[PDB]
RNA sequence: CCCGGCGAGGGGAGUGAAAAAGAACCUGAAACCGUGUACGUACAAGCAGUGGGAGCACGCUUAGGCGUGUGACUGCGUACC
RNA sequence: GUAACGGGGCUAAACCAUGCACCGAAGCUGCGGCAGCGACGCUUAUGCGUUGUUGGGUAGGGGAGCGUUCUGUAAGCCUGCGAAGGUGUGCUGUGAGGCAUGCUGGAGGUAUCAGAAGUGCGAAUGCUGACAUAAGUAACGAUAAAGCGGGUGAAAAGCCC
């Protein structure tokens, strides 16, 4: 279970083709305040589909 | 004009803030920000306040109107690694590679 | 009298990864891999400046074959028809005639047929 | 070279080459293999082509216009802008006067120039004769040298 | 190091133990 | 000067109908791999693709001599445990007489990427009507 | 019209004006040298060869450079046996400017 | 002076002949790892070259079938010691 | 796995006989070039328009050279109007190589002819240093177990309560 020759770094980029990260890109105006947060999530001043909620 | 900001011997891996600086490249500052704000990796914290710096020293140095602003050259570089020693079973010393990093943001307008 | 051989050995390297430009891989970037494709390539080289004159009178004898049934006769018979009519024009020229000029060919397989019979 | 002469690691076994010493040609600190030692470098020179060189040499000093001599060549006191004015007069630039009887007086005001020697006619060697441009003899000088070497 | 591994080489890789301290 | 090469961008082809009926196999076949190849003309590079199209039809109508009707086999391997299949000629021609020709055809035919594109202009046809009256097949007499 | 001739114990098909390598002829850079072994002479009617000669054509062109080609390598290996030469060679040439065809 | 955590690191200003000398400090090679650009690559089999060779990109001369880079396709070609 | 023409295919594209064509090697010939040995036309510090012949090569023998450091030549010659070194480009020698400049460098280099070598690396499971690969993969060290509220803080699953 050991490998008899060194891979390329074109057989290494080609197994980290698929390790790409997918931004986001989705992020949801608040209807109150006017701020911008994740989708389905509270506001880092905590607002939630524009009613007041937690704090802080 | 281009304006640049370092963060010079970050300590997370090159291969680990590629995959961040590969996200907010070509992009609008004010876009690559909330990008950066909403990723889960501890390399976009270390790439965010380079960035920020980056549109500060834009700002106060020469610069103009935040508006305009692209990421139009953002790249990782490998920086001077640690050794340190890591103790294996049956008496076996294995290194470790503590690798750092160069983080260099260009911002520009045009 | 310490020599250094660093600038000498440098200069022997450089050479070789001057002339391995191009290639694939270590081929191109590491000195061990680098002068075994060199000397691969001036092998290759040697071989085939014979092999490119065989390949050469190949296509030459396919396009006159070829040329020589758009007109009627094989190649057999009419590289006989210009030996029996004392002819010296060698296969690189009447393959050119055959692409170019049709006719000036047409006149030298008329030539090869009066002189075959 | 200081060091022990323990072998490093066991002859069968390790994943390594096998070694002996670290003292060896092969490893780094601890080299040379064929070290010098402090030896004389001097050949041995005939007699006879000792002199056959020195009449050739002294024949071509003489055929290229190269030997100058003259009845006395000497200074009344040791400084050397005397012997500067003086060698300036002769045309002289780069020189080696050679006396018959050995000399204090130009030997001092000779000392400081490198371009000038001065020599005695026994004092004379191959590779002086032929390095400097014109060589100055006293008729004493040239009498001892064909004595010397006849 | 020193553990050793096989059943009678100087060297090898084995799971057994008395051939074996590289 | 250079020897001439025909040019991959300014080659033309034409079209042709072979009628394949009561012809043997592999001596219609070899003509067929002679004028996909382009070894008509005048003009024919090696490393080009300089040959015509050509329309085969009346595939099911091929002759062969001898007793090879009943006894000419066909092998292909699957890949798999067993896979070792095995068809007669006729066998072939009631089940799918275009691979009879195509079969002939491409092993007269080289090998490699140009050799697949030389016999991707052969469109072979069981029948006697063919689809490519557009193109306007002049007729090929082999 | 173009025309074939023979110099190098090579044959080359030229037109009026064109540059021909050549072989190294002994023939200084500013004379003028006459092919006369001229093996076709070719128009829409053509003259060519029956004996192996064209008997009144001949054929002129203005030396014009003398030189040296592309430095090519020859390189002798063999393996496993302790043997390899390098060598250099380059090959003389001689750019001649055909200025007329004599039908 | 500005970003940042009264950080690390950076951008200016300034010293200097020089910061393509900032202390992780003269010169700064190679393996190795990136960013940008030109070309090629998702129906094609193997010591990855070599011989031929289309197309493209970019310098050409004021056409001339040549340079530089890539290299579809094709003949040959199973490393070194 | 067809697997006892290489293959496709072939009733000749099979076998024998007669021919003539043609393809086919780095063989021979044509053109140009270099060199080794033995010898004729002009003629010496002998050069060749010449001309005979030879030129695969391991162990090995013989002959001729290139480059590197140091010494003399040389208190000479180049060099802050840019040396050594580094990195490209072009030209040139049959080869080892050499020459000239763009950029980087920022202070030493060295013609020719002689001399001396710690004088030329790809291999020795060579030695030292650096950096890869496997790979952002295994693992993160007892399966006694954590959950919440507040505080501090740039940030708290782990710190304090």
């Amino acid at each position: 279970a050991v490998q008899q020759n060194k891979p390329t770094r074109s057989k290494r980029g080609m197994r980290r083709s698929h390790d790409a990260l997918t931004a986001v890109t989705s992020l949801s105006v608040d209807k109150t305040s006017g701020e911008k947060h994740l989708r389905h999530h509270i506001t880092a001043d905590g607002y939630y589909r524009g009613r007041k909620v937690i704090a802080k | 004009m281009e304006t640049i900001a370092k963060h010079r011997h970050a300590r997370s891996s090159a291969q680990k803030v590629r995959l961040v600086a590969d996200l907010i490249r070509g992009k609008k500052v004010s876009q690559a920000l909330d990008i950066l704000t909403y990723t889960n990796k501890k390399a976009a914290v270390l790439v965010k306040k380079v960035l920020e710096s980056a549109i500060a020293n834009a700002e106060h140095n020469d610069g103009a109107d935040i508006d305009d602003l692209k990421v139009t050259k953002i790249f990782v570089d490998e920086g001077p690694s640690m050794k340190r020693i890591m103790p294996r079973a049956k008496g076996r010393a294995d290194r470790i590679l503590k690798r750092t990093s160069h983080i260099t943001v260009v911002v520009s307008d045009r | 009298a310490r020599v250094k051989r660093g600038v000498i050995a440098r200069a022997r390297h450089k050479k070789i990864l001057k002339q391995a430009k191009g290639y694939y891989g270590a081929r191109s970037r590491v000195y061990r891999v680098a002068f075994q494709a060199v000397i691969k390539a001036g092998q290759y080289a040697y071989r085939d400046r014979r092999q490119r004159k065989r390949q050469f009178r190949q296509l030459w004898i396919a396009r006159i074959n070829a040329a020589a049934r758009q007109n009627g006769i094989s190649y057999s018979k009419f590289i006989n028809g210009l030996k029996k009519a004392s002819v010296e024009i060698d296969r690189k020229i009447l393959a050119d005639i055959a692409v170019f000029d049709k006719v000036a060919f047409t006149a030298l397989v008329e030539k090869a047929k009066a002189a075959l019979a | 070279v200081t060091g022990s002469g323990k072998k490093p690691w066991r002859q069968k076994g390790t994943g390594r080459a096998r070694s002996g010493s670290i003292k060896s040609p092969i490893w780094r600190s601890g080299g040379v293999t064929f070290a010098a030692r402090p030896q004389d470098h001097s050949q041995k020179v005939n007699k006879k082509m000792y002199r056959g060189a020195l009449k050739s040499i002294l024949s071509e000093l003489v055929r290229q216009d190269r030997l100058i001599v003259v009845e006395k060549f000497s200074v009344e006191a040791p400084k050397t802008k005397l012997l500067a004015q003086k060698l300036k007069d002769m045309a002289l630039e780069d020189v080696l006067i050679i006396t018959g009887e050995l000399d204090e007086n130009l030997f001092l005001a000779a000392r400081n120039l490198h371009k000038v020697d001065v020599r005695d006619a026994t004092g004379i060697d191959p590779v002086s004769l032929i390095a400097f441009d014109k060589v100055v003899m006293t008729a004493d000088a040239v009498k001892q040298v064909e004595e010397m070497l006849a | 190091t020193c553990a050793r591994c096989d059943s009678x080489s100087r060297c090898g890789a084995x799971g057994k133990x008395s051939g074996x301290a590289s | 000067m250079k020897t001439f090469t025909a040019k991959p961008e300014t080659v033309k082809r034409d079209w042709y109908v072979v009628d394949a009926t009561g012809k043997t196999l592999g001596r219609l076949a070899t003509e067929l791999a002679r004028r996909l190849r382009g070894k008509h003309k005048a003009e024919y590079t090696p490393h080009v693709d300089t040959g015509d199209y050509i329309i085969v039809l009346n595939a099911d109508k091929v002759a062969v001599t001898g007793n090879k009707r009943t006894d000419k086999v066909y092998y292909h391997h699957t890949g798999h445990i067993g896979g070792i299949k095995q068809a007669t000629f006729e066998e072939m021609i009631a089940r799918r007489p275009e691979r009879v020709i195509e079969i002939a055809v491409k092993g007269m035919l080289p090998k490699g990427p140009l050799g697949r594109a030389m016999f991707r202009k052969l469109k072979v046809y069981a029948g006697n009507e063919h689809n490519h009256a557009a193109q306007q097949p002049q007729v090929l007499d082999i | 019209m173009y025309a074939v001739f023979q110099s190098g114990g090579k044959q080359h098909r030229v037109s009026e004006g064109q540059t021909v390598r050549l072989e190294k002829l002994d023939i200084a850079t500013g004379e003028t040298v006459e092919f006369a072994e001229v093996l076709m002479i070719a128009n829409g009617e053509e003259v060519k060869i029956g004996v192996p000669f064209v008997d009144g054509g001949v054929i002129k062109a203005e030396v014009v450079a003398h030189g040296r080609g592309e430095k090519v390598k020859i390189v002798k290996f063999r393996r496993r046996k302790h043997y390899r030469k390098q060598q250099g060679h380059r090959q003389w040439f001689t750019d001649v400017k055909i200025t007329g065809i004599s039908a």
